[PDB]
Protein backbone atom coordinates (compact mmCIF):
# COMPACT_ATOMS: atom_id res chain seq x y z
CA UNK A 1 0.00 0.00 0.00
CA UNK A 2 0.76 3.31 -0.96
CA UNK A 3 0.66 4.78 3.18
CA UNK A 4 -2.17 7.64 2.92
CA UNK A 5 -2.79 10.85 2.21
CA UNK A 6 -4.00 13.94 4.78
CA UNK A 7 -6.87 14.81 5.02
CA UNK A 8 -8.02 17.76 2.91
CA UNK A 9 -9.90 21.31 4.11
CA UNK A 10 -11.11 24.17 2.05
CA UNK A 11 -7.92 26.12 1.35
CA UNK A 12 -9.67 29.48 -0.11
CA UNK A 13 -12.28 29.36 2.87
CA UNK A 14 -9.19 28.81 5.27
CA UNK A 15 -7.13 31.52 3.69
CA UNK A 16 -10.04 34.10 4.17
CA UNK A 17 -10.38 33.20 7.61
CA UNK A 18 -6.76 33.72 8.49
CA UNK A 19 -6.48 37.10 6.35
CA UNK A 20 -9.80 38.80 8.44
CA UNK A 21 -8.01 36.96 11.64
CA UNK A 22 -5.19 39.07 10.95
CA UNK A 23 -6.89 41.75 9.99
CA UNK A 24 -8.69 42.03 13.34
CA UNK A 25 -5.67 41.19 15.59
CA UNK A 26 -3.78 44.31 13.41
CA UNK A 27 -7.00 46.53 14.22
CA UNK A 28 -7.06 45.25 18.21
CA UNK A 29 -3.47 45.69 18.12
CA UNK A 30 -3.52 49.56 16.46
CA UNK A 31 -6.44 50.36 18.96
CA UNK A 32 -4.40 49.45 21.65
CA UNK A 33 -7.08 47.34 23.87
CA UNK A 34 -6.25 45.92 27.16
CA UNK A 35 -8.15 42.88 27.15
CA UNK A 36 -5.99 40.28 24.60
CA UNK A 37 -7.08 37.79 22.90
CA UNK A 38 -5.75 34.93 24.56
CA UNK A 39 -4.35 36.98 27.56
CA UNK A 40 -1.62 38.32 26.44
CA UNK A 41 -0.12 39.51 23.15
CA UNK A 42 1.79 36.17 22.65
CA UNK A 43 -1.76 34.11 22.81
CA UNK A 44 -2.92 36.53 20.14
CA UNK A 45 -0.12 37.53 18.01
CA UNK A 46 2.01 33.97 17.76
CA UNK A 47 -0.25 31.34 17.07
CA UNK A 48 -2.08 33.35 13.59
CA UNK B 1 3.66 72.04 42.31
CA UNK B 2 7.26 70.28 41.95
CA UNK B 3 8.58 73.66 41.00
CA UNK B 4 7.36 75.26 44.33
CA UNK B 5 8.66 72.18 46.03
CA UNK B 6 12.22 73.15 44.41
CA UNK B 7 12.56 76.60 46.10
CA UNK B 8 10.51 78.74 43.87
CA UNK B 9 8.02 81.83 44.35
CA UNK B 10 5.69 83.35 42.38
CA UNK B 11 7.54 85.62 40.33
CA UNK B 12 9.15 82.60 38.81
CA UNK B 13 6.29 80.88 38.32
CA UNK B 14 5.24 83.94 36.13
CA UNK B 15 8.29 84.03 34.58
CA UNK B 16 7.90 79.79 33.48
CA UNK B 17 4.39 80.57 33.02
CA UNK B 18 5.30 79.57 28.96
CA UNK B 19 8.54 78.37 29.05
CA UNK B 20 6.95 74.88 28.62
CA UNK B 21 5.35 73.65 25.36
CA UNK B 22 5.35 69.86 24.77
CA UNK B 23 3.26 69.14 27.87
CA UNK B 24 0.38 69.01 25.70
CA UNK B 25 1.28 65.30 24.23
CA UNK B 26 -1.00 63.13 21.86
CA UNK B 27 -4.10 61.82 23.18
CA UNK B 28 -2.60 58.34 21.24
CA UNK B 29 0.26 58.14 23.40
CA UNK B 30 -1.55 56.52 26.46
CA UNK B 31 -4.38 53.60 26.49
CA UNK B 32 -6.38 55.79 28.60
CA UNK B 33 -5.51 59.63 27.17
CA UNK B 34 -8.04 59.38 25.04
CA UNK B 35 -10.83 58.93 27.58
CA UNK B 36 -10.01 62.18 29.19
CA UNK B 37 -9.48 64.09 26.19
CA UNK B 38 -13.02 62.80 24.77
CA UNK B 39 -14.59 63.98 28.21
CA UNK B 40 -12.83 66.85 27.82
CA UNK B 41 -13.66 67.88 24.60
CA UNK B 42 -17.28 66.01 24.17
CA UNK B 43 -19.58 67.68 26.85
CA UNK B 44 -21.91 70.30 26.61
CA UNK B 45 -20.75 71.86 30.33
CA UNK B 46 -17.51 71.60 29.23
CA UNK B 47 -16.74 73.57 25.96
CA UNK B 48 -12.94 74.61 25.85
CA UNK B 49 -11.42 74.20 21.99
Amino acid sequence: APARLSPAIPLEALRDKALRMLGEAVRDGGQHARDPVGGSVEFQFVPV
Amino acid sequence: KTRYALKDTDEEVREFLQNNLHLQGKVEGSPSLRWQMALYRGLPGREED
